[PDB]
């Protein structure tokens, strides 16, 4: 646990290497404010950055929002369920739905079947390959 | 009417369910008709389910009106090496169609029962 | 409840019936139930009033500095010169206390005396608790609930320290604590207790 | 008296306060079958667990106008449709108490000699109580009954509060009223449950059902959401293979808590809750649910044997 | 931007931890591969700087937790480490799981956080480029925050599947109901 604690304590404080790129966020604190620490590299804010990133948390929350929904408990108070309640009883296509979970998962469990790949041509090949060069 | 019983999760003296059904489909749709649970404790989004396929969570144990399903494959039995002869997995199985007058009785996933202390 | 010391046991004086309590007197100056009552009363009107003073203080410094207002400090307020002279202002000041404290006070010394306004019968008053006074105070019909008066006491007693801290800071300073506090901002390593003695 | 690990009590009417070697304790009334108090162990940090029953305050004299569990069994008098005549109101005799251990607690009450013999078990486990009856009958002619049980639970904020793990039942949305089912209610649970704020479900006595409502239930348009959950009445109730119809689960949105309603021998289930007239029983929610077989009646014979028990576990520790 | 999107596709509805963490952390290295890619590799490398230690975390946090519930189910992986039988665990062993928790948020991509501030400089230095893998980029940004709390809330919140009395009765059965 004192490993697990002294990281916690980096996976925070680290983010301040390249904070923002707006005034650095403090007029005090001399401790290379707004002058980002990445200087070792060679030699309001910015409103398209601000659409950028509101995009991106955007795309984020909405996956932890999916995920939540599938996965998450309905003890709390962040599973509205009353959509729950919905998207079960007029549920229209779960005739095909389930066929793209019937594919997905089936994809994931054969491991992206690249890897079977070099099983049935690699290591298929060299097996016969010493056989060729024994005979 | 291929009446099945559901002998459900182990509980204390049974755990009985009754459900008719009109024998033709597999076994994981005629159940997922009857509302019961097969897929033990897993969830809707993608562990373990989606039908017809390879993890094999799916592992009713047949105690009557076994002489009525659809022959075992090889994939049953590749994916239950650990099995007494009595169960399959009813992902890859099927009743027959003209069967509607059938008796078959069912106990739903086993490794969460303790049974065959009865009768 | 909170006894401020993870260690020290809390004296039977300050049981935790009253809202507040932790123990904290370190030189058993209450252990005597009424001077407990009294100094309950006493740092109930000093919280109130001090809350009042540190907005009175805070709240007119900052607006002035937006610009938006317009109105001297707190202590360069004496001096200006207003519809009435100081005096004037401050006779009336002391009759109009002269009545309400000494109800008061004789509220404190009788529970529920005092209680009506003497000139009309009706619309007087529904009995109180002592310290926290009925209808004609409480409108809005707040339940006097706990964490109400704990909150109370706990900004009153913070209100009491910060007004102590800008009567001092003005005295060695003079200065609008806001300015400080600005001051501050820009270093506060070079800019401290230490720095201005 | 006896006692090996509690103490029969009495406070205002004699009481038992059924423990455990874990912390929970049942707070059970000998004057009725009427258990007043439930606390488990539900969280870990906090000393112990607190989410009871709703347990109105006293009202009359010794009050008892609270509910909570109060077995409710009636007649079903071959008069009339008067399924209310009596509890039988008589005695009650304590028996053979036993604890096998200091984690399980049971009491047998006993009432005879104006009905048929009634005996009641109340077990109290290191997680679950439950309540069982037992109504051996002979003589003239076979005698009938109702068999309910109410268990008035309590829950959070009325608007967090529903129910999972139905979804599939018949629901027959026909309540007989003003008890939830089974008149001679435990001397209060509620009166003439009605609804008369906007159009509610069923035509009172439908089997309209299919449930297929999803996931939860949003039980929240009350003092009369009380629907029988068991099959319809011998509709198809009446042939072979009839489709039992399930067993219980409940949710409350704004604590984070499960109370599993299991049933072994009864027929339905009365999910029902107020939440209209509510502001005269308290503050935060609450809702009568059970057990029973009312919907059809309950010849039993002459010379025969009733079953019927609620268990009331959590597994929420 | 393909072992990226490749690494992304393959940790969904992979049931072991220690496994669907090496199938992020692979999808987190594409990422890196993509920054180089086109010059402004001053913020790829303090992604990597970031991702060490947000990952770190997790596979460490991932150790104590199979090490902790090891004692109910056999000595054996796939019997432990498997997350779908494990599964809610705040009560039990709180110190270990906010930093799971802490750590995975990180990595999803939250601003106060780390693991942030890099990858959305590197999806707008993507984006500038060109649409044609920006949008696979930005699209990954999101799969990503899926799967990563798909692994949170499937192993830290819940009623310990093993026992939660719906499946298995190993808890309280022989306690003689009603008697004789
Ligand atoms: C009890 C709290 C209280 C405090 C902290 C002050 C603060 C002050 N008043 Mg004052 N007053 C106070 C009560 C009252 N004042 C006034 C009305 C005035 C006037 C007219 C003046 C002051 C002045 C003063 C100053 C006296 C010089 C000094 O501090 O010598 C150390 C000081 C800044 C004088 C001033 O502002 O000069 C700078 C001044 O002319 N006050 C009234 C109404 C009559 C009061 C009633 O309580
Ligand atoms: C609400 C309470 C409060 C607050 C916010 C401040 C704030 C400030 N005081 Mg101050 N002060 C206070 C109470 C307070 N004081 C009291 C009660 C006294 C009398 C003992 C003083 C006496 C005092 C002097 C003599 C001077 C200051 C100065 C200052 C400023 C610089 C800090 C410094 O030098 O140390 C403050 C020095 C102290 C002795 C303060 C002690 C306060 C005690 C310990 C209680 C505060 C504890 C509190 C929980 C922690 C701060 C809370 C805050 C983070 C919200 C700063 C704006 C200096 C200044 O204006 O120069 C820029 C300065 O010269 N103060
Ligand atoms: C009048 C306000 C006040 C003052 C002057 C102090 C003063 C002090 N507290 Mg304290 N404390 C207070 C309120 C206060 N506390 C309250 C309201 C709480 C409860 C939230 C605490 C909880 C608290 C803890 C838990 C601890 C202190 C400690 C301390 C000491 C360092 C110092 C003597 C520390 C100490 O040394 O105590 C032995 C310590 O460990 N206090
Ligand atoms: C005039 C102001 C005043 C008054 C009358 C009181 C009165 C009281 N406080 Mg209190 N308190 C105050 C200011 C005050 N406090 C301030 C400013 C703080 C924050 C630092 C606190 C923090 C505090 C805590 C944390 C607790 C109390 C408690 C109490 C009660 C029992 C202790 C006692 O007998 O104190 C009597 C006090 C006096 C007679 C004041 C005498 C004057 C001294 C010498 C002033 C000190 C020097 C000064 C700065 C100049 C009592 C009702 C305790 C209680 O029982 O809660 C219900 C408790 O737990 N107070
Ligand atoms: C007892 C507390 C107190 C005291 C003595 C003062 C003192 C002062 N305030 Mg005041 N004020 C305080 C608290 C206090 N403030 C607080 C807490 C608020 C709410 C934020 C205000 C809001 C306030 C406003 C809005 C105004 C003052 C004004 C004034 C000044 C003259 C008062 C006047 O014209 O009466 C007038 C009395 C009437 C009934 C009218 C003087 C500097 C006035 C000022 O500076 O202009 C003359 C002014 O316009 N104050
Ligand atoms: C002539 C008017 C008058 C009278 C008779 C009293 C009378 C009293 N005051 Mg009081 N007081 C008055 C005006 C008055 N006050 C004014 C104008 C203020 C504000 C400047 C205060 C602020 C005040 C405080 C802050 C306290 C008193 C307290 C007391 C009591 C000691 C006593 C009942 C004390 C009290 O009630 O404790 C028992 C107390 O702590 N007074
Ligand atoms: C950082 C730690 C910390 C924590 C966890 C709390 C926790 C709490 N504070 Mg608090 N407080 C703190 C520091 C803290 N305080 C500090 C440093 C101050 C300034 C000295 C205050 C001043 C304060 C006030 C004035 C009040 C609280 C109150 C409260 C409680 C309701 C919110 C809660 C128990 C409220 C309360 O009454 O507690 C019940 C309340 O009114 N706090
Ligand atoms: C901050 C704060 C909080 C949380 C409360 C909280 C409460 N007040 Mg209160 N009060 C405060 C500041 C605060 N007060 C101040 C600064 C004053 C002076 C203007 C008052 C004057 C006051 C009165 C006159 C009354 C309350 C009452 C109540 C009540 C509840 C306990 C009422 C109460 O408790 O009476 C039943 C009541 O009558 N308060
Ligand atoms: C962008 C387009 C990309 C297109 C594709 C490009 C692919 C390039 C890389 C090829 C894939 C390499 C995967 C290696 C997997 C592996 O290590 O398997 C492990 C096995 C272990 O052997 C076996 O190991 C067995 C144990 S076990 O099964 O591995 O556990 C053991 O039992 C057995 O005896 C033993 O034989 O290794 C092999 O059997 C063969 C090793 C691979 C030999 C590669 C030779 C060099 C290839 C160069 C290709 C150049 C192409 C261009 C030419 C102009
Ligand atoms: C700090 C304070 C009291 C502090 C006492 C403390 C901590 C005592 C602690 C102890 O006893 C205990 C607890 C236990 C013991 O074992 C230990 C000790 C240590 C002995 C009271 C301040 C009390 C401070 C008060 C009451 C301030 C009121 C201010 C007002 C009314 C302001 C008015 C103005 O601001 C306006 C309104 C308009 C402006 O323009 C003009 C003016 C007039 C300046
Ligand atoms: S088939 Fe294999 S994969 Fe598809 S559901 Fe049945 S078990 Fe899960």
């Amino acid at each position: 646990l004192f490993p697990l604690l002294i990281l916690l304590l980096f996976t925070l404080f680290i983010g301040f290497i390249g904070i923002s790129f707006d005034n650095g966020g403090m007029d005090n604190g001399i401790a290379e404010l707004t002058i980002l620490s990445k200087w070792l590299t060679p030699s309001v804010n910015s409103y398209e950055f601000i659409t950028n990133a509101i995009s991106s948390v955007t795309l984020a929350i909405f996956g932890l929002f999916i995920a939540y929904i599938f996965y998450g408990s309905a003890y709390s108070f962040f599973q509205n369920l009353d959509l729950i309640n919905s998207f079960v009883k007029r549920n229209p296509k779960k005739e095909f739905l389930d066929q793209v979970k019937k594919n997905i998962y089936s994809w994931s469990y054969n491991r992206g079947y690249i890897d079977i790949f070099y099983t049935r041509v690699f290591t298929l090949g060299i097996r016969g390959l010493t056989e060729l060069t024994e005979f | 009417f291929a009446f099945v019983s559901p002998r459900l999760l182990p509980d204390g003296t049974p755990d009985v369910h009754y459900r008719t059904a009109c024998g033709g489909q597999k076994l994981r749709d005629i159940m997922l008709d009857a509302y019961i649970d097969l897929y033990g404790p897993y969830d809707k989004l993608l562990l373990n389910c989606s039908g017809g396929g390879e993890c094999g969570t799916c592992i009713v144990e047949v105690v009557e009106g076994g002489e009525m399903l659809s022959p075992k494959n090889e994939v049953e039995k590749e994916k239950l090496k650990r099995k007494p002869k009595s169960w399959r997995l009813a992902c890859q199985a099927t009743v027959g169609n003209p069967d509607s007058t059938g008796q078959m009785v069912i106990q739903q996933l086993p490794e969460w029962k303790v049974h065959k202390w009865d009768k | 409840k909170g006894s401020w010391l993870p260690g020290l046991q809390s004296p039977a004086y300050l049981d935790g019936s009253l809202a507040g309590d932790n123990g904290f007197d370190p030189l058993a100056l209450a252990e005597d139930p009424e001077d407990l009552r009294w100094f309950v009363q006493a740092e109930l009107v000093n919280g109130r009033w001090a809350m009042l003073g540190v907005a009175g203080m805070l709240i007119p410094e900052v607006l002035t500095k937006a610009g938006l207002l317009n109105a001297p400090e707190w202590y360069d307020a004496g001096k200006e010169t207003y519809f009435a002279s100081s005096s004037t202002l401050f006779v009336i000041e002391f009759i109009l206390f002269h009545y309400v404290e000494i109800r008061r006070w004789q509220d404190i010394k009788n529970p529920g005396s005092v209680n009506q306004d003497p000139i009309f019968k009706s619309y007087s008053l529904p009995p109180h608790e002592c310290g926290y006074p009925g209808s004609v105070f409480n409108p809005l019909n707040f339940a006097p609930t706990l964490e109400n008066k704990e909150k109370e006491l706990a900004n009153g007693r913070l209100a009491m320290l910060a007004f102590l801290g800008f009567l001092v800071q003005h005295n060695v300073t003079g200065k609008g604590p806001f300015e400080n506090l600005q001051q501050h901002l820009a270093d506060p390593w070079h800019n401290t207790i230490i720095q201005t003695i | 008296r006896k006692g090996l690990r509690f103490g029969t009590d009495a406070t205002g009417a004699p009481t038992a306060e059924l423990s455990v070697r874990n912390g929970s304790s049942l707070q059970l009334r000998l004057n009725d079958g009427l258990v007043t108090s439930y606390r488990p162990k539900v969280s870990w940090e906090g000393g112990d667990g607190c989410r009871e029953l709703l347990h109105t305050v006293v009202g009359a004299g010794a009050g008892a106008v609270r509910g909570g569990v109060g077995l409710v069994l009636n007649e079903a008098a071959s008069s009339s449709s008067s399924s209310s005549p009596l509890l039988g109101a008589s005695e009650w005799s304590v028996a053979d108490v036993d604890s096998d251990s200091y984690d399980a607690v049971q009491v047998e009450l006993g009432c005879v000699a104006s009905k048929l013999e009634v005996s009641y078990v109340v077990t109290l486990y290191p997680l679950s109580m439950a309540t069982a009856v037992i109504v051996k009958n002979n003589g003239a002619r076979p005698v009938e009954l109702t068999a309910a049980v109410l268990s008035h639970i309590k829950f959070d904020k009325r608007r967090g509060t529903a129910v999972e793990g139905l979804r599939g039942c018949p629901y027959c949305s026909h309540p007989p009223p003003a008890s939830g089912f089974a008149l001679l209610t435990p001397a209060e649970a509620m009166k003439r449950e009605e609804s008369g704020w906007f159009g509610g479900g069923g035509g009172e006595e439908p089997r309209q059902g299919a449930w297929t409502v999803e996931e939860n239930l949003y039980t929240i348009l009350k003092k009369k959401v009380s629907r029988v959950y068991a099959a319809p009445p011998e509709e198809r109730k009446k042939r072979i293979y009839n489709t039992a119809p399930s067993k219980f689960t409940t949710i409350d949105q704004s604590s984070g808590l499960g109370f599993r309603l299991v049933r072994m021998g009864f027929e339905d289930m009365y999910l029902g809750s107020p939440g209209g007239m509510y502001d005269k029983f308290g503050n935060d929610y609450f809702l009568c649910t059970g057990p029973a077989s009312i919907l059809v009646p309950v010849v039993v014979g002459p010379g025969e044997e009733w079953r019927g028990a609620q268990v009331i576990e959590h597994d929420n520790l | 931007t393909i072992t990226l999107f490749l690494g992304a596709t393959l940790a969904l509805a992979q049931r072991d931890i220690k496994r669907s963490l090496a199938y992020s952390t692979m999808s987190q290295l594409g990422y890196m591969m993509l920054a180089l890619g086109i010059g402004s590799y001053q913020a790829a490398l303090f992604h990597l700087i970031t991702h060490a230690y947000s990952k770190a975390l997790l596979f460490l946090g991932s150790g104590s937790v199979i090490h902790s519930m090891e004692p109910l189910v056999g000595y054996s992986p796939d019997k432990s480490q498997n997350m779908v039988l494990m599964g809610g665990l705040r009560k039990y062993i709180p110190i270990t799981r906010t930093t799971f928790l802490w750590g995975t948020l990180s990595l999803c991509g939250i601003p106060p956080l780390a693991c942030f501030w890099s990858k959305d400089e590197i999806l707008s230095n993507s984006w500038l480029y060109s649409p044609f893998f920006g949008i696979i980029a930005s699209f990954t940004a999101g799969l990503t925050a899926f799967y990563m709390f798909r692994i949170y809330l499937l192993t830290f919140g819940g009623y310990l599947r093993v026992h939660f009395q719906n499946y298995s009765s190993t808890k309280e059965s022989s306690l003689y109901s009603i008697s004789l």
